[PDB]
């Protein structure tokens, strides 16, 4: 039911931490623009990508008890999470509402990017289904740190002290979906539902990236690091 | 060295 005093501090926080990320409209007016060869749009991927990583590492730190982890358990959970953050953040970007036309063109020039075509369709498939669940910033903030704070992560040495991080913002957002959508007692299912989703684009992230119709792909040291590219 | 970058921005 109503959220306690605790855990509107604990929202207020995580909204906060999340706000600091580089804003929808910095990406969507970049896109809708002007098109881009495939070449230009892999650099816009790859420092929209670095960016994402370095924001992330900040978001993750502020999370509650994170800085009490182990070290390598710490490096564990950042590596696990960092391209289903990112793959949830663009979905939360591409179902921003914009002027009649604009997702449309979007979607277009997403589209022509350079991406393989066999990457386009599940894509595609699971911003449509985010968009479909009506998603308020909170809930994006929310399912954010709960993805980083995944205690089924591999190399996890201590799952419940991860475990014990996470259960708390499990908990805020089902009080959360109870308030919002109230006609709709599936929806923190639904929520769960989609992050089992997020997982598939972490195994052929590396061949949608080669795939990119480009001659040379050049990462930078610190998306090599997260990403297991070059 | 594995995840050098990575070790040093959690740290800090
Ligand atoms: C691995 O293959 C892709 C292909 C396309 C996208 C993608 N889906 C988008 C949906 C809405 C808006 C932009 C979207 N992007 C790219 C983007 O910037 N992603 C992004 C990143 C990287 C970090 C933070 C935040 C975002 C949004 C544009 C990169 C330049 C060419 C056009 C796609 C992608 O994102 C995970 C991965």
């Amino acid at each position: 039911m109503e959220l306690t005093p605790d855990q509107q501090t604990l929202l207020h926080f995580i909204m906060d931490s999340y706000n600091k990320q580089r804003m929808p409209q910095e990406i969507t007016n970049k896109i809708l623009k002007e098109a881009f060869s495939a070449e230009e749009n892999f650099l816009i991927l790859t420092e929209m990508a670095t960016n994402h990583v370095q924001v992330l590492v900040e978001f993750t730190k502020k999370l509650p008890g994170f800085q009490t982890l182990d070290h390598e358990d710490q490096i564990a959970l950042l590596k696990g999470s960092a391209v289903e953050a990112m793959f949830l953040r663009s979905a939360e970007i591409f179902n921003k509402k914009l002027p009649s036309g604009h997702s449309d063109l979007l979607e277009a020039r997403i589209r022509n990017s350079g991406i393989s075509d066999e990457y386009i369709t599940p894509m595609f498939s699971f911003y449509k289904s985010i968009g479909e669940l009506k998603m308020t910033q909170e809930e994006y903030a929310l399912l954010t740190a709960i993805v980083i704070l995944s205690p089924d992560r591999q190399y996890i040495k201590d799952r419940e002290a991860v475990e014990k991080l996470q259960e708390p913002l499990l908990d805020v957002l089902q009080k959360l979906c109870k308030i919002h959508q109230p006609e709709n007692p599936q929806h923190f299912a639904c929520l769960l539902g989609r992050l089992t989703e997020l997982r598939t684009f972490n195994h052929h992230h590396a061949e949608m990236l080669m795939s990119w119709r480009v001659n040379d792909h050049k990462f930078t040291p610190l998306l090599c690091e997260i990403w297991d590219v070059q | 060295k594995d995840h050098q970058l990575l070790r040093y921005l959690l740290d800090k």
